RNA sequence: UCGA
């Protein structure tokens, strides 16, 4: 299974983690101790949702359940148990999916990765002195130990504030003074007793209550020490940081994990002392063994926390003002402040993130994101060179390939394909024993948790092997200690599982990556987590085999569990029975919104009276095939340079994709409209609407809203929608020309939902959702329309097109088919790529996937080729130039091989007949149809809405925005002469009240006027400067008379 | 440049003499004027334990899966011993056991207190607690009086 | 030709070259290697505008 | 569970529960068990030092029978590559034990530049794959 | 977060 993170991190939190929270909030005490307030936790409810998965998402919902938990309230002097179930809170379920529904979105929650509690060693230079060791024991929760030491053997303990003496802190928790030069070299610790004196057990808690806290008390110096490292709910070490600290120091006592030992103080002390003696590891900050990632069992566990301590200051201050008895211990627990700690954690952090469901390359990527970032990682500004670079400790846990390029380069990596997360929040990565140089593949492997760097001998899975023999090579290359060498087969130890465990499973899709850059690796890892589900998607001739696993493991694909037959299939379900209520019935969603704009149909598979297996395809998904996931098409192509055509870049396709419905996809809008509730008078949803007559009312079943199946362009009517005005502040131009032909205006204002523009499609959902049906409804709404259009988008010119080794390009010409190339069968050519690009990108496996493909073409077998290999030279070019001879064996086709050239025919010109001087590589390529489509690019604007202090136009598509002319503009403008230009656009086309109506008017009337006025970003500025106490005016330096002019009157 | 070693073994030196030129850099150094030829001998070298002591001195030969070194493990100030279901040993040195020890756990009026209900007709209160620690002429008992 | 000596990503450049290209292929060890130059030459790029 | 290069640790007890131990007395015993037998080498002169223990294997030594004349001194060291007679090489360095079949413990020799700083002693043992020495130089 |  690929997404393990996810489904057993809830898990454990549903049985481990709700479980360890309630049982140390419990029990509490009140100010006198008249009655005590225990829960139990491990009996919890956690009853039946409300809505559905597929209810949730269209009513404005989430999918959540309510938390019930047995509550008994005892009192101490009178003898009375008060048992009843009290509601805690909202919890959102993880669907079978592996996410939730928040509000109706679906959203996932991404792995933070931050550095594991435990005590860290470095040395430091901080100038041109001697050699400084330093220590920082992280605990999980809590306040830092960080000892330094200092020169001339000055060891200091810093508790933020400034540092103090090694004996104060090690005195003031308990200590004697032969306890501690028992289990130290003692002679380095004399340099730093002579300059801090020798206090006693009570002659260091008054000095370390005066540096910290600056009147001392001998009580106020043991209660501010115990608070920080050992009072209970607030000092944790965590379950892995008791794991982490037996380890370094080498403790023989465990199973603490609540208190702070102070003999593991000691243990820290003595192990930065033999720093100095030539003895003992420098802890990484960069190594995956000190770094640690967290899932939804773990987040989840500290919003509870949280959440629940604001609960502890409502449950104490209820049992001391109300000092009567006979209370429900139901009215003591106040579920609102942990709602709210919930809600905010789902829907208003960082962390929770959108889901990507172009997809289901992308939906299982998504949830396998390894981000630095979140609160308690790291930030934008404080990433260095040094985080973002590849560890050596990285081979097989971290992509190296899959990371987003621009902003986050190196801060949001991706899992590899064989990673594991274990309980202790460590990426594990599986090998095969080797015993006297043979691998045993015969057992399971070893998942070693990344303790083979200085230990084990580790070689990849590219070595030659034999028939359980021995290994063929001589010489296996290996890795040891972070360094490559290249050792005896008979001394290593273990091997990889696979030659995909360093990539990733997005990356793994891509045929040939060793012959590819990894730079451009990069880039086709990208575009295949962005192409749309087409109507009728096509398997790939050169896939790599691992899609099949990719497409169950998304969620998306109907598996059978049964191992039953089939009896009965329609496009909306499968009814199958169970053998060795027997009527299961399996439902097909068919053309549901998602959340990127596209498609989520599904179509049936399998027919009436099969066998199946559990764990058979019965219906696949939008952008999935049989069994295998299929992005994209095979079509024909060829690297020639057309006339311009396919210059920088540029792609040349053919007429014959587009009446085919090649590259052809559904895109679902959703809009929103919503009748409010005006102070003046309620909002309805009428269809008489003023000043729009038959041309747009002719959809609407006399309600105002349309009807199910109509076609809508841009500019009609969906929901009309009219608004009750209360102005009465008519102009006389306006009285007197209603005056003259009458028709008095009504008091009601058109503000129906109209289409965008450039929008078009079908309308399929008209779904309202009204008061006193069934379903919630935000304050202030009467009535909640929500409309469903979809659209069938074909491919045209201007979409961005790209294939899996990150060729991407723009279309720029669809030529007929009598125009384009033609092969010497009288087969045209669909694409005519650019041979340009190909030897400086080093993008050598796109010719090695289509000179494969075009070999798969002929022949009809569908080849599944596994990267990373065999024979050096006898796999790549042997393996494509002879398959391709096999299909030149055939008495029909002859021309498809060629002896002088081999990767190459000869190819025809489509509009003179004449075949070109030099022969053409042609083949199968498998293109994609990414979502930076040409509809969504499009953005015009002559005059709008403006802004609400600067009065400047605003900026956005969607709300009708104009371009910024940002300050690089002005400095190629003022580079320039123009002048005139530079003050036009500063002038009369923003910030200016005045002027940009003189400015509309002098084209209408066709007089334009110079001069513009003061604009009004000035004016703001002037205001502003004056506000803080500066007095700043403009004044003139005319004859006699120096005056301060009136800017704003 | 960090030069690590391939076998394991005993060190020896050829043509190599150490120098202790102390100065206030990093003040633990030792340099050779005269580099020579610095060789390692060959055989399995197992770590020991620093409580641990090796009972086999110079040449004495060794057998497959004999001893080695041995562990000496002395608690002192303990007589008496007792274990029923842990992992780490225990020893006591100290045991007191009085005559007509009868407890009982009757304490139906106010927090749960165990009365020490001895043969002498008197009802002792255990002051103490099972779980804290006792100092020297501490309370461990009251007993209730009725007068 | 040959693709070079490539090296560490804080700049020890190791013994082990990369006798093969990307017409021959390269190996699951060479593939490693190569990505560390393109990790640094990647965040180099976004740091250098 | 122990690791490959510490060895054999096994537990015992000395004594039972429910006894009269004396005070000053042993309670518990583990021994240290050897995985391959020979010849214990690299004795500590002072005491308390006590880290590793050497055991040098049948494997750790070579026997090399020439016929025509042993030509070897006490002490010295032989390295590979050179001819000790007209008609044999040598194939493994090292140290030479007795003085007609000459054995020969392996070594491999190390060069150290003159002024480097090195952080190994004189009769110590080592580990596989530690640090010896700090070798500096101009570039 | 994602494109150049």
């Amino acid at each position: 299974d690929l997404i393990e993170i996810q489904h057993a991190s809830f898990h454990w939190f549903l049985e481990e983690g709700l479980i360890e929270e309630l049982n140390s909030f419990s029990p509490i005490s009140d100010y006198t101790g008249k009655l005590e307030l225990h829960f139990l936790g491990k009996d919890y409810k956690l009853k039946q949702p409300k809505y559905d998965v597929d209810e949730s998402k269209r009513r404005d919902a989430s999918y959540s359940v309510q938390m019930y938990v047995p509550t008994r309230l005892i009192n101490k002097e009178t003898g009375e148990i008060k048992e009843q179930e009290v509601f805690i809170g909202d919890l959102p379920l993880m669907t079978e999916r592996g996410t939730f529904i928040i509000n109706g979105a679906e959203r996932v929650i991404v792995n933070q990765i931050v550095r594991s509690p435990g005590v860290y060693y470095k040395k430091e230079l901080d100038k041109n002195g001697r050699r400084t060791y330093s220590a920082s024991l992280i605990p999980n929760r809590g306040a830092w130990l960080k000892f330094e030491t200092d020169k001339n053997g000055l060891v200091y303990v810093r508790i933020k504030t400034r540092k103090l003496s090694a004996q104060v802190l090690l005195k003031a928790i308990g200590l004697s003074d032969n306890e501690i030069l028992d289990s130290l070299h003692p002679e380095f610790y004399q340099k730093t007793l002579d300059k801090e004196g020798n206090p006693t057990e009570e002659e260091a808690l008054v000095e370390l209550y005066k540096k910290l806290r600056p009147p001392p008390t001998v009580s106020g110096g043991q209660q501010l020490l115990e608070s920080r490292f050992f009072d209970p709910k607030r000092y944790d070490l965590g379950r892995v940081g008791r794991y982490k600290l037996n380890k370094k120091l080498r403790l023989n006592e465990a199973d603490t994990t609540r208190v702070l030992t102070p003999q593991d103080i000691l243990a820290a002390i003595n192990y930065l002392i033999n720093l100095e003696f030539d003895v003992g590891t420098t802890d990484d900050i960069d190594h995956l063994g000190n770094r640690r990632v967290r899932s939804v069992g773990e987040l989840l566990q500290n919003q509870i926390r949280v959440g629940l301590n604001r609960l502890e200051r409502i449950i104490r201050e209820r049992m001391t003002v109300s000092e009567s008895d006979a209370l429900t211990p139901a009215s003591l627990v106040n579920p609102k402040p942990l709602v709210a700690a919930i809600k905010e954690f789902f829907g208003s952090s960082q962390l929770s993130q959108f889901m990507d469901q172009t997809n289901p390359l992308a939906e299982l990527t998504h949830k396998r994101r390894i981000s630095a970032l979140g609160p308690g990682g790291l930030t934008r500004e404080r990433a260095g060179f040094a985080v973002r670079d590849i560890h050596p400790s990285h081979h097989g846990r971290i992509c190296p390939v899959e990371t987003p390029e621009g902003p986050n380069a190196g801060l949001i990596g991706s899992l590899a394909t064989c990673a594991r997360v274990n309980d202790y929040g460590f990426i594990e990565t599986p090998y095969f024993r080797v015993e006297s140089g043979r691998v045993r593949k015969d057992l399971d492997p070893v998942y070693l948790t990344a303790d083979e760097e200085d230990d084990m001998r580790v070689a990849p899975g590219d070595i030659p092997t034999d028939e359980e023999g021995n290994i063929i090579g001589e010489s296996v290359p290996i890795r040891y200690r972070q360094e490559f060498s290249t050792t005896s087969p008979e001394q290593v130890d273990y091997v990889a599982v696979s030659p995909v465990q360093i990539i990733s499973v997005a990356t793994s899709m891509i045929p040939f990556l060793e012959h590819d850059d990894a730079n451009r690796a990069l880039m086709g890892s990208n575009m295949q987590r962005q192409a749309v589900p087409l109507l009728r998607p096509e398997r790939p001739l050169v896939g790599t085999g691992l899609e099949a696993q990719a497409a169950r493991d998304s969620g998306m694909v109907i598996v059978s569990r049964t191992h039953g037959i089939v009896t009965y299939v329609d496009a909306t379900e499968i009814r199958v029975q169970p053998h060795s209520g027997e009527e299961i019935v399996y439902p097909i969603q068919k053309y549901q919104r998602s959340n990127q704009d596209t498609c989520l149909n599904q179509r049936p598979l399998v027919y009436a009276g099969e066998d199946v297996v559990p764990g058979q395809v019965l219906a696949d998904g939008s952008a999935t095939e049989g069994g295998e996931l299929a992005l994209g098409q095979n079509i024909l192509v060829a690297y020639m340079p057309w006339e311009g055509y396919n210059y920088e870049d540029a792609i040349l396709i053919s007429e014959r994709l587009v009446y085919d419905d090649v590259y052809t996809s559904i895109h679902i809008e959703k809009f929103e409209i919503e009748a409010r509730q005006t102070k003046l008078g309620p909002e309805e949803i009428t269809r008489e609407i003023p000043n729009v007559g038959e041309d747009a009312l002719r959809n609407l079943d006399e309600h105002g809203i349309i009807r199910i199946g109509a076609w809508v362009e841009s500019g009609d009517i969906l929901v009309g929608k009219v608004t009750p005005k209360g102005e009465a502040d008519q102009p006389p131009e306006e009285k007197l020309l209603r005056a003259i032909f009458g028709e008095k205006a009504r008091d009601v204002r058109d503000n129906s939902l109209r289409v965008p523009n450039g929008e078009k499609g079908r309308v399929v959902d008209v779904r309202v959702f009204t008061r006193e049906k069934g379903d919630e409804l935000p304050p202030g709404a009467n009535m909640v329309v929500r409309i469903y259009v979809a659209q069938k988008r074909k491919i045209q010119v201007g979409d961005k097109m790209a294939g899996r080794h990150g060729n991407k390009g723009i279309i720029s010409r669809i030529l007929p088919i009598e125009d384009m190339p033609y092969l010497p069968d009288g087969r045209p050519i669909d694409i005519a790529l650019n041979p340009l690009g190909v030897p400086s990108r080093m993008n050598v496996g796109q010719v090695f996937e289509c000179l494969l493909g075009w070999a798969g073409e002929n022949l009809g077998v569908r080849f599944k080729i596994t990267p990373f290999d065999m024979y050096g030279e006898e796999a790549s070019r042997d393996t494509v130039h002879g398959l391709l001879e096999e299909a030149s064996q055939r008495p029909n086709k002859d021309w498809v091989f060629n002896e002088n050239h081999p990767g190459k025919i000869q190819v025809f010109d489509g509009r003179t007949g004449e075949p070109f001087d030099r022969p053409i590589t042609v083949g199968q390529a498998y293109m994609l149809k990414l979502v930076h489509l040409v509809d969504d690019k499009i953005h015009a604007r002559s005059t709008g809405p403006y802004s609400l202090v600067t009065q400047q136009p605003l900026g956005g598509k969607a709300q009708q925005g104009g371009q910024r002319f940002g300050e690089m503009e002005v400095w190629a403008l003022e580079a320039y002469g123009a002048a005139y230009i530079l003050q036009e656009l500063l002038t009369v086309k923003s910030d200016d009240m005045q002027g940009r109506n003189e400015a509309l008017n002098a084209i209408v009337k066709g007089k334009s006027i110079p001069r513009p006025g003061t604009p009004e970003s000035f004016k703001v500025l002037m205001r502003e400067l004056q506000s803080l106490g500066l007095d700043i005016a403009a004044h003139k330096v005319q004859l006699s008379e120096d005056g301060e002019s009136a800017d704003a009157e | 440049k960090d030069v690590a070693g391939d076998l394991a073994g005993e060190v020896l030196f050829d043509r190599l003499v150490p120098e202790e030129k102390t100065d206030r850099q990093g003040n633990t150094t030792r340099i050779a004027q005269r580099g020579g030829l610095v060789w390692i001998l060959s055989g399995e070298v197992y770590n020991l334990p620093p409580g641990a002591e090796p009972v086999v001195k110079n040449d004495e030969q060794v057998e497959v899966g004999s001893i080695m070194a041995e562990t000496k493990l002395v608690t002192n100030d303990g007589g008496v011993v007792r274990l029923v279901s842990n992992r780490e040993i225990e020893i006591i040195t100290a045991s007191v056991l009085l005559d007509q020890a009868q407890v009982k756990l009757e304490s139906s009026g106010g927090r749960e207190q165990y009365v020490i209900y001895t043969a002498d007709k008197q009802r002792f209160l255990l002051k103490a607690a099972p779980g804290t620690k006792v100092q020297n002429h501490s309370i461990v008992a009251e007993l209730i009086d009725d007068r | 030709g040959m693709r070079g000596l490539m090296a560490d990503p804080q700049g020890e450049i190791i013994d082990l070259p990369i006798k093969t290209n990307f017409r021959e292929g390269l190996t699951v060890t060479e593939y490693v290697i190569s990505s560390y130059g393109a990790r640094k030459g990647l965040v180099d790029t976004a740091l250098r505008t | 569970e122990s690791d490959p290069l510490g060895g054999a640790s096994k537990t015992r007890l000395l004594v039972q529960d429910g006894d009269q131990i004396p005070p000053g007395a042993v309670v518990a015993r583990t021994e240290i068990q050897c995985k391959e037998a020979g010849t214990v080498r690299g004795i500590k002169e002072g005491q308390e030092s006590i880290r590793r223990v050497l055991l040098e294997r049948a494997a750790d030594r070579l026997v090399v029978d020439l016929p025509s004349a042993p030509e070897v001194k006490p002490g010295q060291l032989l390295v590979a590559g050179q001819e000790l007679v007209p008609g044999v090489k040598l194939e493994e360095s090292g140290k030479v034990l007795e003085i007609y079949q000459l054995v020969l413990r392996r070594a491999r020799p190390y060069r150290v530049s003159p002024g480097a700083v090195l952080h190994i002693e004189d009769g110590d043992l080592v580990q596989r794959g530690d640090n010896l020495v700090l070798l500096v130089f101009e570039r």
